């Protein structure tokens, strides 16, 4: 019925493999930018790798208790026991994540650590009616689960106010008002494929792991919502990004609450 | 100018 025009766009570097197919039009899957699956630098971003520097736990347990630092630094640890964001968790304005890391006393298999063990959902890069390509799940996905992370590359305030294919940016706001962003444009993973959606199924969250250098959080989407199996995945690309494309472009989502359209 | 289109809200 359709064209799968790749097993895996990711060449087997996820834990999972994501397809591309079209059902659409002729369009070949889209090979003009480098998948990876971790951030990258084109140009030195001096993060402080300092293990000395940074904050970590010293659980006895799994870190299931009141007491894990890493848990308080979060606010909270916002994790249940299958890895899913508390229905407590504020999807609006949500807190800053630290999960545990390799300066931690706990194990590796710990109750603070879901980002960090990567992609567990299936999901599937296809070509869309309306808006070009577009990224779906395979199968169902609980809310407040962990969907994959808005990866490419680490980029200056200045630099990204340069870029000319401006489609795939990120911005990382510090509340100290410091800016940096991530372009997916040349280098980028499953993510850079997602659609704007009013009514989304997805959250970012803002997220440190292996280092706490606030400059530079990591972007997670969790699902805020049950998505059922086939349904395209969808965050809110937010205001700044519509004040400037909605000249070129109207969303068309499809919500009868576009807000955009 | 304009500004930058970067994501999200
Ligand atoms: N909700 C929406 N309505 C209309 N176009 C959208 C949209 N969400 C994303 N897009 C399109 O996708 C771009 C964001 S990058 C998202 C991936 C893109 N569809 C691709 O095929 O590579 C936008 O600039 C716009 O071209
Ligand atoms: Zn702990
Ligand atoms: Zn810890
Ligand atoms: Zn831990
Ligand atoms: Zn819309």
């Amino acid at each position: 019925v359709e064209r799968i025009v790749s097993r895996d766009i990711a060449r087997g570097y996820e834990r999972i493999p994501i397809p591309c197919v079209n059902a659409v039009d002729s369009e070949p899957c889209p090979s003009n930018y480098k998948y990876v699956s971790q951030n990258c630098v084109t140009s030195p971003m001096n993060i402080d790798r300092n293990i000395t520097h940074l904050q970590y736990c010293v659980c006895i347990d799994d870190c299931s208790s009141s007491n894990c630092m890493c848990g308080q630094l979060s606010m909270r640890c916002w994790y249940d026991k299958d890895g899913r964001l508390l229905p407590e968790f504020n999807m609006a304005e949500p807190p800053l994540i630290f999960e545990c890391n390799h300066a931690c006393s706990c194990w590796r298999n710990c109750r603070n650590r879901v980002v960090q063990n990567g992609l567990r959902a299936r999901l599937q890069l296809y070509r869309t009616r309306d808006m070009g390509w577009g990224v779906r799940s395979l199968q169902d996905i609980p809310p407040g689960t962990f969907v994959c992370e808005y990866v490419g590359e680490l980029i200056s305030d200045s630099e990204a106010d340069v870029r000319e294919e401006d489609s795939y940016l990120f911005d990382l706001d510090n509340k100290d008002g410091e800016v940096y962003c991530i372009d997916a444009r040349f280098y980028g993973n499953v993510s850079r494929f997602i659609n704007h959606h009013c009514e989304p199924n997805l959250v970012p969250v803002r997220v440190f792991m292996a280092h706490q250098d606030l400059r530079f959080p990591r972007i997670a989407f969790f699902s805020t919502r049950l998505i059922e199996a086939g349904e395209q995945l969808g965050f809110d690309y937010g205001e700044r990004f519509w004040d400037i494309k909605g000249k070129l472009f109207s969303c068309r989502c499809g919500s009868p609450k576009c807000r955009h359209s | 100018t304009a500004r930058k289109v970067g994501r999200p809200g």
